[PDB]
């Protein structure tokens, strides 16, 4: 089931993403963000299958570690900034979400995927 | 040099192509052994010969159209090194074929049936498949070349045909598709891409997942049926589940080696079995 | 494309004397490069195959070394028939892409 | 090279000649007939229908009535000099028949035929058809009676019966394909310049009429090896 | 004795299209690829693709997937390739090259060149 999870939390979080960026209301958005805070700290806990064999006192690890911390700092930043009902800047948020998501998150998600299947 | 060649004979094999050749061949004389009471140590080499040759044979089959998109050891290989291998090794099957008949005492209108009808019955309708409908017409030539290479080994041994020896290679039957399948998993959205079509492209991702488990699961049920109802000595390859549940949760070399454990304690149960214990000996 | 680069441009040579060519490749190739000599106004024609296992008809002076990324080919003495270009493939991965070009001289 | 140019000249002779070639045919067939567990049954009669219903469906795309009505006139004299030898050799025999019949070789050759131009080109198209679609055919049904022929020596008596069907089935198809159907194709088209199939075969059929090297060969052996099976259980045994 | 015996010079204008064949004589045809190399004005060698004699699967390079599509005619043993929409750097010689009789051989036999001029 762990890489049928990821696969399914990656979809699912572009489908977040997407419903965000054609929302028109604020209460859909208030509850899409903390079904972010879950699905990421689901995936927190998903260690990657490439750094297995190494102990999670690893610089990469609390890279990782890091990089899903400032996924969710951005979902906090977006929950406080579009609970008064502003959904631009929420959106602008978002869009800040995309670049640290490829800077960090889907070039490790794209590899702990691959990683998953070959031994499988 | 011998070498470089020796580099060229594995474009012939699969992962699965220990499971689908000689693990039938060593249950199927392992049953006549137990049926009969003699077992001939030179008909046991002509039948895994035989068998893996013809396999062989048809895998070099389905390579042919890898050159079509231009899918394709360390060499530049032409279409022709292709054809010269294949020929070659299903000419090699049919001299142990014959080999095994003038050894054995099976009546040659039967070993014909069988091993041109059944184990070479796969090139009459392959060759209009094409390159996307490879993987799907696959399912179709491991749920038979399973049971028959076993049924092939047996009748060899004892000297007639029988109907058990399919029914006892259900178990292996199953873990090859098993093999198969979770290949067919990891290689979905580049067979996507590429244009070709599997069985887990057709059904799907969850369904896929489903499927696996299955025929995982199967065999241990199988087995726990045979081990409490019928010999007790039946029971070794439940000795391999803690493995099956590491498995379905990391979700092929992992399953090819399943397979193979598998494999060596249903034989090693088969033997093991008290006399008279087993069903239709 | 794996981009491939040779080190003398132009080699100046006298007769008897032996030589050296360099075909650094950019990535890891394994063992798959081929060393072909083009004349004037002719076609290539194939001299090592591989790195290091000489073709029956050529003369036994070329002989090629190396292996991982650097190779090299190297000929003993020079004759007038050794005069020409000579260029390396890597069959490794496609498309195959071909040197630079290193060329003889007096 | 041989063969394709025998082919050939078979295929045009047939194309030339029509009217005699499918009268001739006839009166053989005539000369023929005229001088003198269930369950099992169901589900091979399910299966049957089908599989034919799945050809028809996929000769469908092509979006021509002409295709769709000269297969369908090969497939009814197919199975009636089926019927007259099985009625000379002895309802139930049919869902074993119409799994033997191949109807993408009687296809193709159409298709070959239809995209002419010219009454004089037609002939020449269905010859030029013939010569590629021989051989493979031939062999096809060398094999596959050898193979089905190989279970009438068993012992089993359902299974010597069903196969029995297999082998008169396939000769029958086969015989009907290279006499019969090319005069026909030929009649129809000629009693009849409105056939636009011209742009999509012309590139897809010298690729498509090409099957696996690998497998061409294997049967060739495979067929060696079956008449030493057959000659050795007759005549020496 | 093989040999890949190939068509004389041709001089064309600038937007046409150009044929070039290569008739390979001495072996079975439709057993072994047909590739094409381009030997450009500096002495700099480029791979265009390959195709498959027996049923027509062609391979391209990238750089050459436009204007170069090679085909072939079995009945008479030519390998053919269309040079499409030249320019003035399409000046150029084509040589038809295809690998050694046995397994792990390089290219050994290449034709001649094919001079074409825009
Ligand atoms: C993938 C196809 C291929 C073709 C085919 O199907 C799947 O596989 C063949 C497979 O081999 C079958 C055989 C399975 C086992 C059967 C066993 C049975 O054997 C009997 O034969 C007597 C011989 O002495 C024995 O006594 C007797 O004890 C024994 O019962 C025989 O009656 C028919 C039989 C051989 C079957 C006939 C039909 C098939 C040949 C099947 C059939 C064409
Ligand atoms: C005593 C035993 C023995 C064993 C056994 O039992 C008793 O007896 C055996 C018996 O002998 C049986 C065989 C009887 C003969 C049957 C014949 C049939 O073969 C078909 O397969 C091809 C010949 O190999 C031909 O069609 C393809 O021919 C290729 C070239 O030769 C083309 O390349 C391809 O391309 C075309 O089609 C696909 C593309 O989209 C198109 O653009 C393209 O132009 C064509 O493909 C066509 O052919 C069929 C697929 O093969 C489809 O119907 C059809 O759709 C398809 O377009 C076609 O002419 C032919 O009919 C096959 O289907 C099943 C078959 C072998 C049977 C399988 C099961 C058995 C072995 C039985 C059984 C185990
Ligand atoms: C599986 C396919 C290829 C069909 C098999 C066809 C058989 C009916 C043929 C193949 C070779 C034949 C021959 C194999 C060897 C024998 C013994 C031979 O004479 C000997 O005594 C030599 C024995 C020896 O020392 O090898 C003469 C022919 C004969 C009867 C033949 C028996 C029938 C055989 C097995
Ligand atoms: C034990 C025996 C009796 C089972 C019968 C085996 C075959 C008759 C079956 C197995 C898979 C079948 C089919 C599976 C799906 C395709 C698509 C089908 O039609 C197409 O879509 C054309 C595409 C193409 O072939 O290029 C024709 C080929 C094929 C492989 C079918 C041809 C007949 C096949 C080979
Ligand atoms: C399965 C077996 C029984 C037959 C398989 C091969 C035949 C379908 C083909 C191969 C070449 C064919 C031809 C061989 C030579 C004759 C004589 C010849 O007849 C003429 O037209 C007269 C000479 C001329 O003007 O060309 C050409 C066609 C014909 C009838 C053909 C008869 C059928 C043949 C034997
Ligand atoms: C009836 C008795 C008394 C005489 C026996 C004669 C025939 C049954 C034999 C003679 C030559 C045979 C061959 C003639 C040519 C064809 C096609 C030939 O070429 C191929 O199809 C190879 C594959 C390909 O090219 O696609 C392979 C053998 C075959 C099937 C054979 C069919 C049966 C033939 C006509
Ligand atoms: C080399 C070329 C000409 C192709 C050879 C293929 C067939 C023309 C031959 C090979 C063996 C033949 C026979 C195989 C066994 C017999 C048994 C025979 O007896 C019965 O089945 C009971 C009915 C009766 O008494 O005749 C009927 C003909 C039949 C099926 C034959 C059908 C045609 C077969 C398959
Ligand atoms: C597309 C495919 C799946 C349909 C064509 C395949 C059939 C020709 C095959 C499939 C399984 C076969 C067998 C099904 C079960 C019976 C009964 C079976 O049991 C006996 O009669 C034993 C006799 C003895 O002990 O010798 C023997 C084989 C037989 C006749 C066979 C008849 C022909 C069958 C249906």
């Amino acid at each position: 089931a762990r890489r049928l999870a990821l696969e399914d939390n990656w979809e699912t979080l572009n489908d977040n993403l997407k419903v965000i960026e054609k929302a028109d209301n604020a209460a859909q958005v208030k509850d899409a963000l903390t079904k972010m805070r879950a699905a990421a700290l689901d995936a927190q806990k998903a260690t990657p299958p490439k750094l297995e064999d190494k102990s999670p006192d690893s610089p990469e690890m609390k890279d990782f570690r890091h990089g899903f911390d400032i996924l969710v700092g951005q979902i906090d930043d977006a929950l406080k900034l579009a609970n008064e009902g502003k959904v631009k800047e929420a959106q602008a948020a978002a869009e800040q979400l995309k670049t640290t998501r490829n800077a960090y998150i889907q070039k490790y998600l794209e590899r702990a995927r691959s990683t998953l299947q070959k031994e499988v | 040099s011998w070498r470089q060649k020796c580099a060229s004979y594995v474009l012939a094999l699969r992962p699965w192509s220990f499971s689908a050749s000689l693990t039938p061949v060593a249950l199927g004389s392992a049953l006549a052994y137990r049926s009969q009471g003699v077992l001939d140590p030179r008909l046991l080499v002509g039948c895994a010969v035989a068998v893996l040759a013809v396999h062989g044979a048809g895998n070099l089959v389905s390579t042919y159209y890898d050159f079509s998109k231009g899918i394709d050891v360390d060499r530049i290989l032409e279409p022709q090194d292709v054809v010269r291998f294949g020929v070659f090794l299903y000419t090699l099957g049919c001299v142990c074929a014959a080999c095994l008949y003038y050894l054995s005492t099976l009546k040659l209108e039967h070993l014909a049936l069988i091993y041109f009808g059944g184990l070479s019955g796969s090139f009459l309708y392959t060759g209009g498949i094409g390159f996307k409908y490879v993987a799907l017409g696959d399912l179709i030539i491991l749920i038979t070349f399973g049971p028959l290479a076993v049924m092939f080994a047996y009748a060899v041994q004892v000297g007639s045909l029988a109907i058990f020896p399919l029914v006892y290679a259900i178990p292996l039957a199953l873990s090859t598709e098993a093999i198969l399948h979770s290949n067919n998993t990891r290689d979905m959205e580049s067979d996507q891409e590429a244009g070709i079509v599997t069985l887990a492209i057709l059904i799907g991702p969850t369904f896929s997942y489903v499927l696996y488990n299955t025929l995982l699961f199967l065999p241990y049920l199988i087995f726990s049926i045979l081990a409490t109802h019928c010999s007790i000595s039946l029971a070794l390859p439940l000795l391999t589940i803690p493995m099956a549940f590491s498995l379905e949760r990391q979700f092929p070399q992992r399953t090819a080696k399943l397979n193979l454990l598998l494999g060596l304690f249903y034989v090693f149960g088969i033997i093991l079995a008290p006399a008279g214990s087993l069903p239709r000996l | 494309d794996i981009l491939l680069t040779q080190s003398p441009a132009i080699l100046s040579v006298s007769p008897g004397e032996r030589v050296s060519f360099s075909c650094r490749a950019s990535q890891s190739i394994g063992t798959s490069i081929h060393w072909y000599q083009q004349r004037t106004n002719g076609s290539p024609r194939l001299v090592i195959k591989y790195a290091s296992e000489s073709i029956s008809g050529i003369p036994s002076r070329f002989s090629g070394s190396g292996s991982g990324t650097d190779f090299t080919l190297s000929i003993n003495s020079v004759e007038s028939e050794d005069i020409a270009d000579y260029y390396c493939q890597q069959s490794n991965s496609w498309p195959y892409t071909f040197g630079g070009g290193t060329k003889l001289e007096i | 090279d041989k063969l394709s140019r025998l082919f050939r000249m078979h295929g045009l002779f047939v194309a030339s000649h029509p009217w005699e070639v499918i009268v001739g045919t006839v009166t053989l067939t005539i000369c023929m007939m005229s001088m003198n567990d269930i369950i099992i049954l169901t589900i091979t009669r399910c299966i049957a229908i089908l599989y034919i219903y799945f050809q028809f469906q996929n000769l469908r795309q092509l979006g021509s009535r002409y295709i769709l009505g000269i297969a369908g006139l090969f497939t009814i004299f197919s199975s009636f000099v089926f019927s007259t030898v099985v009625i000379h050799f002895l309802n139930e025999a049919l869902p074993f028949f119409l799994l033997l019949i191949d109807l993408s070789r009687a296809s193709a050759l159409a298709k070959f035929a239809l995209s002419s131009n010219s009454q004089d080109e037609v002939r020449e198209n269905i010859a030029r058809g013939m010569a590629i679609l021989g051989p493979t055919f031939t062999l096809d049904a060398l094999v596959e009676c050898l193979v089905i022929g190989v279970g009438t020596m068993s012992g089993v008596r359902q299974l010597e019966i069903m196969c029995c069907f297999g082998c008169m089935s396939v000769l029958a198809n086969y015989f009907v394909f290279m006499t019969f159907f090319p005069a026909c194709v030929s009649l129809v088209l000629e009693l009849s310049p409105i056939w636009q199939l011209s742009h999509f075969a012309r590139v897809l059929e010298e690729e498509e009429n090409r099957p696996n090297p690998v497998t061409q060969r294997v049967k060739m052996i495979m067929s060696l090896g079956l008449v030493l099976v057959h000659a050795h259980s007759r005549w020496i045994a | 004795e093989v040999q890949l015996q190939q068509s004389g010079p041709e001089l064309v204008k600038p937007g046409a299209s150009v044929k070039m064949s290569c008739k390979a004589s001495g072996y079975s045809f439709t057993g072994y690829f047909m590739n094409w190399v381009k030997q450009s004005h500096g002495k700099s060698l480029e791979w265009i693709g390959r195709i498959n004699p027996y049923n027509g699967d062609t391979f391209y390079n990238q750089k050459f997937k436009g204007k170069a599509t090679l085909t072939v005619d079995k009945s008479s043993r030519t390998a053919h390739m269309e040079l499409r929409s030249l320019t003035s750097a399409d000046s150029a010689l084509y040589f038809c090259v295809r690998r050694g009789e046995d397994y792990g051989s390089s290219y050994n036999y290449w034709g001649q060149g094919t001079t074409v001029t825009v």
